[PDB]
Parts: structure tokens; C-alpha cells; sequence
């Protein structure tokens, strides 16, 4: 009795006995069945697809007598990505699973448990890499063979770790040399077409599980003619899967064949053809499932509304639109209606919080099996500009008669749906009328022309040259856009959305011509559509209004500015790479950086870890009543000080504009100045990117270390005039010339000073033992001390 | 971020030796600054 | 010579020079002067009211030689909490101060270089609650090596006293900490050991002399110290000076105000809160109701509010000078905005003008009461404006214009109810033509005279609404459509149907919708889903129509807000608290449970949970051990432990998607006691929040419990424990059981042994039941000693009286 | 707050003997529940 879709065993040890007439789960077998009534009292060796759930099941100590003769599990569905999660069972003491052979497809999690390494999970699961449990020194892992008892279960070695078993009542087995991949049988091997196992050596009929599909009694690759591959283990007839309509994992009325396989729904891009799961008709336009709801009418009067029907394709119903209250709720609907690509009746009123309707930008046509009284499959009362976006996305009604009127939305945007959408005369002239549709709004307003572009430093003048009556004020500059794919109702002021940002400067009364000032525009951005607001009355539907041309204002923004996030790092000695950032305000379009580098002064040239250790310091908050102390002193010092203030030469490279670079032939130890300029387009016409970072050279050593040997000289009161050549080129300065000297080795140390040095011409030692000695000189450099000279064995006397 | 007594020897490497309670520990610091606005606290 | 208000000394040591016209700082002192160069060549004696910085200005070792004779700070103003601080200066070693006796309002901030000469100097003495100083940080004690004069190795001098038992000698190693003695104490104190003036606080240049107090207690009037003269006020300094002085200063940096207004019969740049300049005059000030936050006035007379940061400016003010004309057309349920931005303002000198469609109506102005009205435009008017529809509430806010003139059409939502009656309100029944406040267009939207609907029914339920309301009919009953209930959690009368509509007209009523029957016999009935609990919900069902023919001409509909809990009733409590006060007690709480209702007493329901018989049968790292930052294995243990409780937690049993049982009604009180309990036994303790109609609906939806407090007695063994001699060298022991044992007596510990009774085991209730107590066996024959405890459930009992027994070889 | 392996004592406790990242675990844990909805999940 092939169980059927799946089993959700539930409250109790008695759901079990459902158990006994499920031969193949072609689904899950989820075990809360807390219960020590029963534990093995439920033995189905019947049972031999998908996820298998074990917790909270109260007396289940080993499933040796509950699933007996589990071939493989499919795992062709994963609830996550696990076919077999055994995690804080109970009391499960043994997984018991003796015939578990493979785990087609996924992984297990078998995990901390009760009372839960010999089974190769390796060899059932292609590499454990499953969270594989309760104390593993408790494991007491012991099966017949493993333990006193000689070698039963097979053995195998992973990671190094040869072992002898599900639990210790059964044991394991695995396909050996016989096969290996290929399924295996009781040392013989299986039918080509097999995995996991068969009842008898390389039969189609034998096939335990099958490697593919075993259609009616036989293990088949692929299903027969007018026969469909149930995604599971076995294979049915074209009747059975189509007839069949739902049982919780099933679902499609019909589960519409496609994808080589009789598959509730199709691969990317197939829509069932009508009610016909036979095929499935290329859609290019990949469907999450069927759209429609359990309730046939459907509307979107609210932005939850908008939301439960995101993530979809096809709806069976309707899409009325009814959202007055939304602001900016343009992306609320992005999102959520923009998805829908067909529906089977109608989108319809009184929503204010739309623009357009280009938040549907998925709805690529509407049928119409379902209509209105009328057959209206209509807009009434929204005050909406462009319906779906004609320029770059037509729709088509099959069945449905438009409506537009007191939507103050062009009327030229159904006119052109008349033939666009095909609905040429499926309603009246009434339906569509003029009266009171787009009255108000603005479609004929003119474009006005830019009279002058002015462009200063941060600062566009941007004018231009007059409405119906001269009664009409207020020029609206609506400013923002480093692309030219931007129109005017991107989002206009809350009903229209809200995007383009508003400015306003007023008309002056015939001499002197308008002039705003966009005082403090982006800094390395330009669009300026000056749309002209007007007062719409009197004329009414007469009022043409205006609407200015969107020029990008292309100066490249305005002019040359401070780069930013410069990252200057010397790379070798004498040597500075100026890695950096397309500024944040090159105030351009970056064209190249002139880097900019140059006073080392003589000042230094006159000069748990720890267990039980450390201190307690969790009284941070106790060691930040000092430290947030500071920042109280910081206000008072921080706020009020500086505010009221308000050697070498330099050499330049422009750099071609690649954020990398490098500045050699410097000293070999010497801090840079490494100013960095962004001189843009016009640099030359407005200043030249207002200035930097600093990096010491890496010390080219050579000067580090002495140049040379030392010469002791024999000199009275017992002394050793030593000497040593100054380096060349210091890596930044020899601040001190360390000294070492002593009889057996070199024991006493000194450091004579740059300046005593140049005037002894070395340095002196003094009371040294009659007899051999040795002594040694190093260059204490800026950079640091490099390597002593050569060896300077001398000799004292006395006399 | 830029601040405590190591934003004082940075204003005096910005400022050289030329010469509304938010200031420059309460920005610099607080959120990130260059070495542009860090030495826009001296003279010319 | 005496300083002008305050002192910014800036960028070099020659910035210090300013100082010698200083010999009273009217402000602050503020020297980064870290030149290096000069020290002590800016001495500045004259110098004897605000934050004394000293601080970056390298070069600086003491202030020894630069403010000498600094007599006292009178604190009048601080920057934070203190009159001086040195924080981390470049290099100072001493401070200087030689003379500052006392700080007045306010103390002292000075970590440091090597800064020393500061636990000797008594500051409990300078100022009072010496905790708030901060000199904890300063370079360590053992480097001050302080060693001011006598302190140093010669003989005593510099001042013996003491802060908090720190009793030691100073303001540097040159120089000495005077402070006031028993001579005069508060009253400040002079050289030759005398008094100072009767009023006088710091210094007076001759010993007890009215015309002398170098600082003065309070202000020295033409060089007489005065508590508070002819035409003089109060001078906020330590000096005083003539009315004239005030009406005199325009600006001086601490100075702003033109002609320093007087009040509080004080010299000050403003009056203090509650009153407005006297017209433009430093005569007096004009009793108000607090109209001085600030001078609202910005350098710009002329002002509008056409973005929420232009109105932003104008927050926290009282008397513009200009206009507030509003522009803002676009701001999403900016009515909170501007409440704050526009409203604090009470009066504006010209007026409050235009396409403005972010804010539903002027009520954000909440303070404006009176707009001076000296600029005009000329309109003293509303055009092209709509969404905002109610103005300046005339029924909680009446406004006119000392100078005024009103102008309204082509204002849709604009109501024309707000002006053609309350022209009468604001003052201005003749100040304009009649054409200005025209009909043409001038709220053609609006709400208008819409008629109010009645609601036919009101039904309840357990948390939904069912209001029906009499199938509107208006002109044409084609033109009606739909309806919506607009719907808010509101048990208030104060709530109005603008409150918060859609984007513009605010966001607070949920609205909703239902459409009207075709059919004239039916009528509307909205189900409203999903009251709001523990709150009544306010239910006004607009009549949201479209318009046509009319269109301007249709009235409208909107039922009053008629505020339906009755239409809710009881529901499950909530925060249910509760932990044994006491033995045979259970204290229990409830945080106002958040049942669908108006809470009527608390049914309490608790049993005897049942015992089972299976216990019947029975960083700081000092000594860190592991703080590893790869815990992440221990989220990825916690990955299926969760999802666990999201996979068969969710749809397996559908999860609703012995002893008898006591009760009480507890009035209300959010506390209560259940007393009488037995001993030591847990306590489901189901609060039943029972509401208005619970004996109809059912006492609430069921709960907290605790084990009452173990009954000392029952723990321990009720009474000693007898010895009988048994064979083997036994003894047959013996004890009495408890009478309540808390729980149950779970062990019965037994003690024993000769020299000391370290042998101990334990006897399970049902051997002792069946004994009478337990049996010992291979006793040294000898003199012997007993003891049994009964080890109950909630703990450990106590060990009987001593035992003394015996057994024999024979 | 209430999950890990105490909330499966806990969900016993009240469940009397009646007894994807997100779902239960998902709220008396991640928030805050009492021992009424907690009971809820339980069958009669």
C-alpha cells in the first residue's frame, strides 16, 4: 500500500498504526508523539522519499522495531537541507535505522539527543560533511563484532577511524566491491537501472527503491508513453498523475507534466496549457505558482492587500486598486504589485497614493474570464498620470470594456489603448469620457525652454523665458541624477510620490527674467526640470499649464573639488604608492590626481587567556566613570578653543586617473607630505581640487647599518680611541652611534652622539684590563639601528 | 574617527604652527573626517 | 580699564595683551596660545563672572605672573558646571590663582602635565559640595612633590587646614591659599586679618568699607557695595550702573540685546520668564503668560515656511518680527512637525500668509495668539492652498492681527467657515473687501456642511464591530457609492475626525471600507475584524463619495464620532506575577492585564497541583577561563534547536490556529494573597480577569504559580528518636513522622557514630513506615550515639535530640 | 522570552498530556509569551 503523499504523525503513539499501509512514503514521515505508553509496539517493515522527522517521541529507545527495511532515503525534498534529523529526542538511545544504504539526494542531521561513529555515515551520505550528538565518551559504542562478540556488522575507515552498526541490537551493511555507486544486493550487484537495492541480484522488477522511477513493477530511466515520472522513487500512468488533485504535498489539479517528469507545476518559463497537465506552454516569463486566491474577487485598497498577492504569476479572479492612504508608496507596490504578469479577469478607483501604475511592471497582458456588471474588466475617482507605463510596457484586455471618468490620468492613455490594448469600441465614448477625466493634473502643458545654464562653483542660475492668464508665480526648480533616464513623475509631492526634490524662487513682475538659485547643488552630480506651478481655474480644463524640459545640466556637475579617502602607503624603500577613492567630491567626472609631495628638522640630531593572571576589569562601566568622564571634558574643550580660529621643495606626477600610483626616487627614510589634487574637466578654469595623508619611505638599508670597519688606536689612561665612517645618506638621521667594547666579548655597551662623533673622529674608551679585548659600532638610524661593523679585537697597557 | 588627546596632536599636525555643542570631537571622532575639515580648525 | 563683557584670547601669546584693559572679567576668560615662546611677560594684576580657561598654551608653566590679584569668579554664568577648568594643558606645572578665594556660582575641572598645588589648596572652601570637582586624574600626588612655603623646608607659612580629613599646608611653590577664618567667615575676609563690608563676599580694598569690596556680594554701585539705588538695577556682574547703561548696550559678545531690556529690577540683556519688552524701552518689562522663551527674530525680517526645515528654524521661540506665510506643499503627516516647528511663536510684527497641501489644518500653531502685524506684505491671505481645511481652531484658539487684512479663494480644502463667521473671531470684520473672502471657488473640496449619519445598530462581539448606519440618500443615490469606518483605539471624547486622516491630513484613524447596498430595503454593515483590545474604539463612518453635477454643491456625510468597550467584552489577562510571600501563602500581581473590556475584579483559581509518587519511592580576566570568539558553532547548535520549534512546532497537534480547585474576585487592586494553602505545594494560579459582562461571556482566557513557602516544622522530624538494642550488635532506631511534611519527607537522613557520628545514610519513607524508624549493626560494644533529619521536599530537615545508646559482645 | 530545550519542558508542562526559520520558537522566544498561548500549540 504505497503510503500516498507524505504522513504528519501527530499527538500520539496511535497515529502509527497509519504505518502499517505505507509501503513507499512518496513524501515525509514527520514523528510531539510524547507517549511511554508504547516504544516498539508499532514495528511496519512495510515502510522502506523525503524528510524523516525523530523528537519528542517518548519511548522510542531504537527504531529496529518501528521502520524496519528503510532502503535509502530519497530525500528528494528537504525541509531545510536534511532528509533524517534526529535532535533532542526524548529518549531515542539508537538511530536503529539497519537498512538505511543511501540518502539520494541532500544530507541528515543527527545531532544532541538524549541518550543517541561506528556507522559510515561517509559511505550512506557521500562524505558526512550532518552535525554528528549527547556525550560521545557516554556513546559506549558497541554492536555484535565491535564488541566481545567476533566481527558481524561490515566495517570501513574514515578520516581514520576503522570501526565495526546502527544500534546494537541490528548492525550495518553497504554496497561492497561488487558495485559501489551502482545499488547492491545480499555479495551479488543490481539492475543497471537501481540504486540503493533489490530484492534479488540485477532485476527490474527486484528494484527495492529503483535508481530513477519503478513504473508499474519495473526500475524505468525515464517513464513509458502516456506515463509520467511521479518525483519520488516509483513511476504512474498519464490517469493517475493528472487525475490526481491534492493531498497536502500534492496540490496541482492535475500535476502539470514538465521537466521530463510528472511535476506538480512546470520548469522556468511553461504555464499549464488551459486545464491540461499532458504538457506545459513556454511562458518566458518564469512563474512562482498560479496567483490566484482562495477568494475567486480579489482587490488592493490597502498596501497588506498589495503584499499578499506578491510572489506569483497567473491570478484566476481580478486586481481591483482602491489605496487612497500612501505616500511614497510607489516602492511599497514596486515590490509587492510587480509581480503578477497575468489574471484572469480585470484590474480595476479612489486611490490617491499612486502616480501611475508602473509599480506593475510584471503585468505583461489580462485575459478576462471573469467580468463586471457591464462587463467592466474601470477607474473612477483616482486623481493616477500614466496607467502601465505605454512608453515601455503595453497590456492587452481579451475581455473587458474600459472606463474613465473623474480621474483628473490623461484620457490620451486609453485612446491609445484602443488599439494598443485592442478595446477599440468594447466600450462607449462614455465610458471614456473627457468630461472631469483629466481636468486637473497637467498632459498638453508646453515644455519650456533653458534661457542660460550658468554653473558657478556649487551654485546653477539656471532660467528660462508666460501661463494662459498672467494672474499666475512660484517656479518650482525641482532639482536632484548622474543618468538621463529620469522623467518629471518619478515622484512629484505626496499624491505623485515623492522624489524629485522641490526648490521654488518666484517669478520678478515684464523686465527682469526669473533666476533661481540651487544654491549648494549635489557636488559631483548635475537634472533640473523647472516645471512652472500656476493657479488652474477659470479656463479650468482650458489651463494648459508647463513643464520644462529635464536638461541634465552636463557641466559635469560644477568644478574641481577636495578629494577624499586617500590611502598613500610607501610600497618600497624611496618609494610611495597614492592608492585612493573616486573621491567623494572629485565635482567631475575625475579626469586625473596630481599627487603633491615634499621639513625633517635637527631636533633629535642634538638627543580565557591567562587563566589566573590579570585583573578583574568586568567593572567597565566603573573604569568609564573616568572614561565617560573624558568625554564629558571633552564637550568643554572640544566645542570651544580653536574654533575661533576659523627645507625641501615639492614635486608633481597626474597621475592617468587609475586609483593606484607610486612615488620613487625619495629619500631613503623621509615623511611625504602626500597631498593628492583631483584636477577635473575645468581645473584649470576653477581651481585645482582643494588638498592629503602622510608615509615615511621604508628605510633603504645600507644606511641603517655603519658604512665601514672601526679603528681602535691605543690612547693613555688606559683608553681606545675607536672609530667609524658616517653613513651617506642616514635613513632619516644617526640620532646616536651605539658602542659595544669588553675583554672576553664584547660585555659593556655605550652610544657616543652624532656631533661628539664629528668632532673626536669616533669615540674613546677608558680603564681597560692590560690584555686582548674587542669592540664593535653600530648607526642608531631614525628608521632604527642597523647591523654593527666588522670585529675590532684591540689590547689595552697601562704602561 | 578622530578624537580624545590624539585628535589634539591631530589638530596640531593640520594647523602645523600657523597659530550646538557638537564640535569637532563630536564629528570627526563621532562619525569620520579627512585631513580637509580637520585643518579647516586653523587660521590662514 | 574694567573688562567689557567676556575674553576669546586667540592664537598667539600676544592675543594675552587684551587683558590689560581687564581689571573685572564681566564674562569669560578663554586663552590655544601654544606658541612656546613667552610664560610669565603677560602679567595683567588689574584682573580680579564666568568659565576661567587656562588651558593649551604651551610656554605657560604657572599663572604666577599672569592674572595675579584674581579675587573670586562671581560664577553668574558656566559653561557646564564650573568657573574654571585646566583640562590636559600643554605643559602646566602649577596653576597660579594666588588669590582666588571662591569660585561663587559654580566650582572648578582641573589629568594634567605636571600639574600640582591642588589637594593642598582647600577647596570645600572655594566652593561648597567639593564632589563636584574633578582633580582625581591630575598627575599622581607622589610627583606634586609640593613644597609651597613652609611646606617646602623652611619655616610655616602658606595657610593650615583641611578638605575631608586631607589637613596639609598653597596655590603654587612660590605662593600661598588664603580663605576666610572666624574674623568674618561668609562675609569675605581682609589683609591684617579684619572683616570686609556687611555686604561683601571675596576681597575689600580697605578692612570693612562699604566704598572698597574689590569683588562685592553683589553689585558695586559707583564704587559702593549695595545688597540691590537712584535709577540703578541689579547689574549682572559684580559692579552697577545706571538705567541709561542698560538702554545703552546694543551688543558686546555676552552682550546681544539692543537697549538691554530691565526686569527683576535687574541690568540683564533680557526680563526673565512671563513678559515682553515694554514697546521698545528699558523702562520695565510686560507681565505675560511666559512670553520669552527667545526673541524669535532672525537677521531676515521677512520669513515663510515652504519646507519643514524652513519652519524648523522658527521652533522654540515666542515675538517674530516678520511673517510666517506657509508654502509647504509637500510633507508626509507633518502635522507633528510643524506642531513643534510652528507653535512655540505667540506673536509675529506683520502677519501669517499658499500652495500648501502637507498639513491638514493651522492648529500646529498651538501658542499664537497675537501677530503684531508691523510689515505687510500689502494682504496682512490664503490662495492655491487646499488640504489644510480647519485654521486656527476659533473654538480653542482665538487669533487676530494688531494689524490685519484677510484675503481666501481658489482654496479647495480650505473650509470658507474658518473666516466668513470668524472674520468676528480674529478682528478683521472691515479691514478688507468682501471680494477678497470670496465664494468663487474658495472651498470647492473641504468637508463643507456634510450632514451627520445616525448609527441604525451597534453591535458587539467578542473583539469585532458591527455598526450599520442608515443607508445614506443623498441628492442622487447613484452618485453614492461607498462607505468606509474609519476606526482608531480611542477612549477619549477629545478626538476629531481630521485628527489623522491620509498622508496629509496625518495618520491615526485605520479606516477601512464597505460598499453601500444597490438594494434600498438592505442597508450598510460594515463587520469591522480585530477591535483593538483593552480599549473602547472609536467608530465614525464617513460617507466617502465621489462628486459630480454639484461637485462643490454636494454637502457631504460624516456621522458624529459616536466612541462604541461594550462592543468588546472579556478576554485573557496579562504580566500574571506571583511568588510565595510566605508559608501557606502565595502573593499574586497582575500589570493591568493589556480582556477586551473595562476591567471589572480578578477571579483567582488555584488547587493542590498533585504530587507524583516517583520522589515517593526515592576585562575580568583575573581568573578568565574560556571567552573564545568562535561561539558561532554554538548559534549554528542553536540553528534546528530553533527551527525545531519552527518545523513540528507549527502543525502537528493544531495548535488552536486529584485535589479541587479555590477561588476569590479580588476587587481590583492590582495585588493579592492566597493564605490557607497547605505547607509546601505549587499553585496554578489562573488569573480570570473578569470584565463588565464576564458572567455572560466568560471570566477572561486563563496563569503564573509558585510553591508556597516551605512551613518550617514539617521540614525537621517532629520530635526525637528512641533506640531499642537489636542482634548483630544492632540497634533498632526510631522517630515520629511530620504532620504536614512540606511536600513530602522524600529520605529520612539517619547520624551515627561513638567519638563523632560522621557515618550517615538516609531511610526511604516506606521502610521507615514499615520499621518504625531503621536498624544499625556492627556497633563497637561500647557507648554509642544516634540522630535521624527528614530530608522533605522543598529541603534538608533537622537532626533529632541526641540518641546515646549502647551495644554489648554478649 | 522562552526557547531552547527549556521551552520543550515548557511546552510540555502546559501542554498536560494533549502533547523554515520561523514559527513558534519564533516568538515566545524571540519576544515575549505567557503561559496561555505558550498552551495554545497544545491540543485538548
Amino acid at each position: 500500500e504505497i503510503c500516498g503523499p507524505g504522513i504528519d504523525i501527530r499527538n500520539d503513539y496511535q497515529q502509527l498504526k497509519r504505518l502499517e499501509n505505507c509501503t513507499v512514503i512518496e513524501g515525509y514521515l514527520h514523528i510531539l508523539i510524547s507517549k511511554a505508553e508504547d516504544y516498539r509496539s508499532y514495528r511496519f517493515p512495510k515502510l522502506t522519499t523525503e524528510y524523516l522527522l525523530l523528537f519528542r517521541v517518548a519511548g522510542l529507545e531504537s527504531l529496529g522495531d518501528l521502520f524496519p527495511n528503510l532502503t535509502v532515503i530519497r530525500g528528494w525534498k528537504l525541509f531545510y537541507n536534511y532528509a533524517l534529523v534526529i535532535f533532542e529526542m526524548t529518549n531515542l538511545k539508537d538511530i536503529g535505522l539497519y537498512n538505511l544504504r543511501n540518502i539520494t539526494r541532500g544530507a541528515i542531521r543527527i545531532e544532541k539527543n538524549a541518550d543517541l561513529s561506528t556507522v559510515d555515515w561517509s559511505l550512506i551520505l557521500d562524505a558526512v560533511s550532518n552535525y554528528i550528538n549527547k556525550p560521545p565518551k557516554e556513546c559506549g559504542d558497541l554492536c555484535p563484532g565491535t564488541m566481545e562478540e567476533k566481527p558481524m556488522c561490515e566495517k570501513t575507515t574514515i578520516n581514520n577511524e576503522y570501526n565495526y552498526c546502527w544500534t546494537t541490537n541490528r548492525c550495518q551493511k553497504m554496497c561492497p566491491s561488487t558495485c559501489g555507486k551502482r545499488a547492491c544486493t545480499e555479495n551479488e550487484c543490481c539492475h543497471p537501472e537501481c540504486l540503493g537495492s533489490c530484492s534479488a541480484p540485477d532485476n527490474d522488477t527486484a528494484c527495492v527503491a529503483c535508481r530513477h522511477y519503478y513504473y508499474a513493477g519495473v526500475c524505468v530511466p525515464a517513464c513509458p508513453p502516456n506515463t509520467y515520472r511521479f518525483e519520488g522513487w516509483r513511476c504512474v500512468d498519464r490517469d493517475f498523475c493528472a487525475n490526481i488533485l491534492s493531498a497536502e504535498s500534492s496540490d496541482s489539479e492535475g500535476f502539470v507534466i514538465h521537466d521530463g517528469e510528472c511535476m506538480q507545476e512546470c520548469p522556468s518559463g511553461f504555464i499549464r496549457n488551459g486545464s491540461q497537465s499532458m504538457y506545459c506552454i513556454p511562458c518566458e516569463g518564469p512563474c512562482p505558482k498560479v496567483c490566484e486566491e482562495e477568494k475567486k474577487t480579489k482587490t488592493i485598497d490597502s498596501v497588506t492587500s498589495a503584499q499578499m498577492l506578491q510572489g506569483c504569476t497567473i491570478f484566476k479572479g481580478n486586481l481591483l486598486i482602491n489605496i487612497r492612504r500612501g505616500n511614497n508608496i510607489a516602492s511599497e507596490l514596486e515590490n509587492f504589485m510587480g509581480l503578477i504578469e497575468v489574471v484572469t479577469g480585470y484590474v480595476k478607483r479612489h486611490s490617491h497614493a499612486l502616480v501611475s501604475l508602473s509599480f506593475l511592471k510584471n503585468l505583461r497582458l489580462i485575459l478576462g474570464e471573469e467580468q463586471l456588471e457591464g462587463n467592466y474588466s474601470y477607474v473612477l475617482d483616482n486623481q493616477l498620470q500614466q496607467l502601465w507605463d505605454w512608453d515601455h510596457r503595453n497590456l492587452t484586455i481579451k475581455a473587458g470594456k474600459m472606463y474613465f471618468a473623474f480621474n483628473p490620468l490623461c484620457v490620451s492613455e486609453i485612446y491609445r489603448m484602443e488599439e494598443v490594448t485592442g478595446t477599440k469600441g468594447r466600450q462607449s465614448k462614455g465610458d471614456i469620457n473627457t468630461r472631469n477625466n483629466g481636468e486637473r493634473a497637467s498632459c498638453e502643458s508646453d515644455v519650456l525652454h533653458f534661457t542660460s545654464t550658468t554653473t558657478s562653483k556649487n551654485r546653477i542660475i539656471i532660467t528660462w523665458h508666460r501661463p494662459p492668464d498672467y494672474r499666475d508665480i512660484s517656479f518650482t526648480v525641482y532639482y536632484k541624477a548622474p543618468f538621463k533616464n529620469v522623467t518629471e513623475y518619478d515622484g512629484q509631492d505626496a499624491c505623485g510620490s515623492n522624489s524629485w526634490n522641490m526648490v521654488d524662487v518666484d517669478l520678478p513682475p515684464k523686465d527682469v527674467e526669473p533666476g533661481i538659485l540651487l544654491h549648494g547643488l549635489k557636488p559631483w552630480t548635475q537634472a533640473v526640470y523647472v516645471k512652472a506651478v500656476t493657479l488652474t481655474m477659470v479656463e479650468n480644463d482650458h489651463i494648459r499649464g508647463a513643464k520644462s524640459e529635464i536638461l541634465y545640466i552636463r557641466t559635469n556637475a560644477s568644478v574641481p573639488s577636495i578629494p577624499l579617502d586617500v590611502l598613500s602607503a610607501s610600497n618600497s624603500s624611496s618609494q610611495l604608492i597614492v592608492k585612493w577613492n573616486p573621491p567623494s567630491l572629485p565635482n567631475g567626472n575625475l579626469s586625473y590626481y596630481i599627487v603633491r609631495w615634499q621639513p625633517q628638522d635637527g631636533y633629535l640630531y642634538r638627543h580565557g587567556p591567562c587563566c589566573a593572571c590579570p585583573k578583574t576589569e568586568a567593572e567597565k562601566q566603573a573604569e568609564k566613570e573616568e572614561a565617560e568622564y573624558r568625554k564629558v571634558f571633552e564637550n568643554f574643550l572640544h566645542n570651544s578653543i580653536f574654533v575661533p580660529r576659523p627645507e625641501y621643495p615639492f614635486f608633481e606626477s597626474r597621475v592617468d586617473n587609475k586609483e593606484r600610483t607610486v612615488i620613487s626616487n625619495l629619500r631613503p627614510f623621509t615623511l611625504y607630505r602626500i597631498d593628492i589634487h583631483s584636477c577635473n574637466h575645468e581645473a584649470e578654469k576653477l581651481g585645482c581640487s582643494a588638498s592629503f595623508v602622510f608615509a615615511r619611505t621604508m628605510p633603504a638599508e645600507g644606511a641603517d647599518d655603519i658604512p665601514g670597519p672601526v679603528t681602535w688606536e691605543p690612547r693613555p689612561e688606559n683608553s681606545i680611541f675607536l672609530k667609524w665612517p658616517e653613513p651617506e645618506n642616514p635613513n632619516g638621521l644617526i640620532l646616536m652611534y651605539e658602542i659595544k667594547y669588553g675583554s672576553q666579548v664584547e660585555d659593556q655597551r655605550e652610544c657616543v652622539s652624532r656631533q661628539e662623533y664629528r668632532k673626536y673622529g669616533g669615540a674613546k674608551l677608558n680603564r681597560l684590563n692590560p690584555g686582548n679585548y674587542t669592540a664593535r659600532i653600530q648607526a642608531t638610524s631614525l628608521s632604527g639601528n642597523g647591523s654593527w661593523t666588522d670585529p675590532v679585537f684591540f689590547y689595552v697597557q697601562a704602561k | 574617527t578622530l578624537c580624545g588627546a590624539e585628535l589634539v596632536d591631530a589638530l596640531q599636525f593640520v594647523c602645523g604652527d600657523r597659530g550646538p555643542q557638537t564640535g569637532i570631537v563630536d564629528e570627526c571622532c563621532f562619525r569620520s573626517c579627512d585631513l580637509r575639515r580637520l585643518e579647516m580648525y586653523c587660521a590662514p
